[PDB]
RNA sequence: GUUUAUUAAAAACACAGCACUGUGCAAACACGAAAGUGGACGUAUACGGUGUGACGCCUGCCCGGUGCCGGGAGGUUAAU
């Protein structure tokens, strides 16, 4: 499913308002990508499906710090 | 990004400088190869005392060891006596594997990824100058010779 | 030969048979045969994706060798056979070592002729080679687009690619469409022209000739009602709208090429 | 059986291979009965006009007796070979000597 | 040959053949939020769409309008 591994950004719903305010149901998908992250701890690459904003969190924190939080919830990578 | 640099970067960097770089260059190139590290408070402290004084020079003498690795084979020539066609036009193109194996079997113990080829895959029979990437600055000059059997 | 059928019954009248007197009269080599169950134009979801296909004669798949992996091993052509699954005919090649494989039969080929394949080999019809080894301005077929793959381009009866030019790693090919496509030089190409060139001159003759070939009737949009097709309705043969598919997209002059990643390989589009 | 007169021209950089190329084309014909009547390597001679965008081709005149099987087999080896820039093959009217 | 099971069997539909057109293969196209399937274990003498409708003799003039195709300077032009 279109879910970021890191943040948990799922696809939310909403309206697609026209100039005459015709509310047609749509949905906002998150900016997901299957990226490979080098983990310096175990000397390897780890493939994670993450949102573009997730990558910024992985750059803010440590990939190890994020993989610590990922394992706490009970997920795979 | 800040990014503290461990290795000597080609253009912008020069060992332990906190020069601004684009995140892609950090996470795709500088980090995974082990060339630089992100600089966020505690890393700067690891680089300040421990790495810069000791491990920078240990990383430097490894470049001298890499320069020594070129000096393992003093001959700097390899005579490939592979099978050939009717006067020139070789049977198969000499890839990096054959050169790497031929050099490793009796010369420098270098991996295949460092072995570059300036003049393509070498199909013409004759003398060919080949250069390896033992170090970023210092390049080798091995005189490969493809002979028709 | 291309033999016209005599008009003893209407439906026979117009029939033109491509009577090849060589094609083996008997059962094929079983080890390379396998089942090929018909889909009838439906998919995973069980829905007609591609229309106008369904029925026809039951037909087994012959495992044809497009890759030509046997390097430096001569091979005698044992007998030419009729492939029901393909336009071109096939040749039961018997390799010197022991193996037998089916290949597409080139034009100049008979039972007893020898074929070699691999890197060196000879420049002769049927012999597979890398395009780097093949001369410039030479007729080829069973051409790969990617090195080590099977064989994509020019497999249909009478079809052939011509090698126009080459600059090192790339080779410029002129395909039967007219398209000048650039491919990799390491790719292989079986020399010469694909046989059964008379295939094109057959004319079926009757409706049922299409039906036992696994084709169904194509109903014209204009005949249908407006609910079914964009062409529709009108009390007595009306039209008055621009030609379109069943799903609204304009046929009859409309560029549907939109790959964009392969566009670099195309030197010049067909004309 | 039939007398011939092959005159082929070779690319400048592959003029080193011509001593070799002569040894192969001699070996093909001399093995099959008919002898080579004259050997005359003209050498790197200037061209009147540029063939294949270059000057100075390496000419080689054979002049040889052979059967039709071998001479046509030799004719095919010129076309499937990038070294040889053009060639022609004349008819009989007996063997010859000298002239350039 | 098919068709309105249950008021229409026909001149309607189909049809072999004909043409224009799209499609270079991870094909166009179709089903499908997607994965993935058919197309096709096919590869332009193939495949999809549109029209016409065996065979014989043919198929004329118009590109102003509506579409499509190509050009790519100039004008106008969204987010930023
Ligand atoms: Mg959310
Ligand atoms: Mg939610
Ligand atoms: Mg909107
Ligand atoms: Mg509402
Ligand atoms: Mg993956
Ligand atoms: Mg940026
Ligand atoms: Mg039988
Ligand atoms: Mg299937
Ligand atoms: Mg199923
Ligand atoms: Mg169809
Ligand atoms: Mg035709
Ligand atoms: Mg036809
Ligand atoms: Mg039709
Ligand atoms: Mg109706
Ligand atoms: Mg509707
Ligand atoms: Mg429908
Ligand atoms: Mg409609
Ligand atoms: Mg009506
Ligand atoms: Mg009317
Ligand atoms: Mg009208
Ligand atoms: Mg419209
Ligand atoms: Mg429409
Ligand atoms: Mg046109
Ligand atoms: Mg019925
Ligand atoms: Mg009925
Ligand atoms: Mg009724
Ligand atoms: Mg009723
Ligand atoms: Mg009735
Ligand atoms: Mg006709
Ligand atoms: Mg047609
Ligand atoms: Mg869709
Ligand atoms: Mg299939
Ligand atoms: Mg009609
Ligand atoms: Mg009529
Ligand atoms: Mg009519
Ligand atoms: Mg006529
Ligand atoms: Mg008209
Ligand atoms: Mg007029
Ligand atoms: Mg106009
Ligand atoms: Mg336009
Ligand atoms: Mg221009
Ligand atoms: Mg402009
Ligand atoms: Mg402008
Ligand atoms: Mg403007
Ligand atoms: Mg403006």
């Amino acid at each position: 499913s279109r879910v970021c591994q890191v943040t948990g950004k799922r696809p939310v719903t909403g309206n697609n308002r026209s100039h005459a305010l015709n509310a047609t149901k749509r949905r906002f998908l998150p900016n997901l990508h299957s990226h490979r992250f080098w983990v310096e701890s175990e000397k390897r690459f780890v493939t994670l499906r993450v949102s573009a904003k997730g990558m910024r969190v992985i750059d803010k924190k440590g990939i190890d710090t994020v993989l610590a939080e990922l394992r706490a919830r009970g997920e795979k990578y | 990004m800040q990014v503290i640099l461990l290795d000597k970067v080609a253009n912008l960097g020069s060992l332990g400088d906190q020069v601004n770089v684009k995140a892609g260059y950090a996470r795709n190139f500088l980090v995974p190869q082990g060339k630089a590290v992100p600089a966020t408070k505690k890393n700067i402290e690891f680089f300040e005392a421990r790495r810069a004084e000791l491990e920078a020079k240990l990383a430097e003498v490894l470049a001298a060891a890499n320069a020594r690795a070129e000096k393992i084979n003093a001959l700097e020539t390899v005579t490939i006596a592979s099978k050939a066609g009717d006067e020139g036009k070789l049977f198969g193109s000499i890839g990096t594997r054959d050169i790497a194996d031929a050099v490793t079997a009796a010369g420098v113990e270098v991996a295949k990824s460092e072995v570059r080829l300036p003049n393509g895959v070498l199909r013409t029979t004759g003398e060919h100058e080949v250069s390896f990437q033992v170090h970023s600055e210092v390049f080798a000059k091995v005189i490969v010779n493809v002979v028709a059997e | 030969a291309v033999v016209k059928c005599k008009p003893t019954s209407p439906g026979r009248r117009h029939v033109v048979k491509v009577v090849n007197p060589e094609l083996h009269k008997g059962k094929p080599f079983a080890p390379l045969l396998e089942k090929n169950s018909k889909s009838g134009g439906r998919n995973n979801n069980g829905r007609i994706t591609t229309r106008h296909i369904g029925g026809g004669h039951k037909q087994a798949y012959r495992i044809v060798d497009f890759k030509r992996n046997k390097d430096g091993i001569p091979a005698v052509v044992e007998r030419l056979e009729y492939d029901p699954n393909r336009s071109a005919n096939i040749a039961l090649v018997l390799y010197k070592d022991g193996e037998r494989r089916y290949i597409l039969a080139p034009k100049g080929l008979k039972a007893g002729d020898q074929i070699q394949s691999g890197v060196d080999a000879a420049i002769k019809p049927g012999n597979t080679l890398p395009m780097r080894n093949i001369p410039v301005g030479s007729t080829v077929h069973n051409v790969e687009m990617k090195p080590g793959k099977g064989g994509q381009l020019a497999r249909s009866a009478g079809t052939y690619v011509q090698i126009v030019a080459r600059d090192g790693a790339y080779v410029t090919l002129r395909l039967r469409s007219g398209e000048m496509r650039k491919v990799e030089a390491d790719c292989r190409a079986t020399l010469g022209e694909v046989g059964n060139a008379e295939h094109m001159l057959r004319v079926l003759g009757k409706a049922g000739a299409a039906r036992w070939r696994g084709v169904r009737p194509t109903v014209r949009g204009t005949a249908m009602n407006p609910v079914d097709h964009p062409h529709g309705g009108g009390e007595g043969r009306n039209f008055g709208k621009h030609p379109v598919t069943p799903w609204g997209v304009q046929t009859k002059g409309k560029k549907t090429r939109s790959n964009k990643r392969t566009d670099k390989f195309i030197v010049r589009r067909r004309s | 059986m039939r007398h011939y007169e092959i005159v082929f021209m070779v690319h400048p950089d592959q003029s080193e291979q011509v001593p070799g190329m002569i040894e192969r084309y001699t070996a093909a014909i001399t093995g099959a009965e008919g002898k080579i009547h004259r050997l005359e390597d003209w050498g790197r001679r200037q061209l009147a006009y540029p063939i294949n965008k270059l000057h100075k081709a390496h000419y080689v005149l054979m002049n040889v007796e052979a059967p039709q099987e071998v001479i046509d087999e030799l004719e095919t080896t010129f076309r499937f070979n990038d070294a040889v820039i053009r060639s022609m093959v004349m008819r009989t009217k007996h063997a010859v000597t000298e002239a350039s």
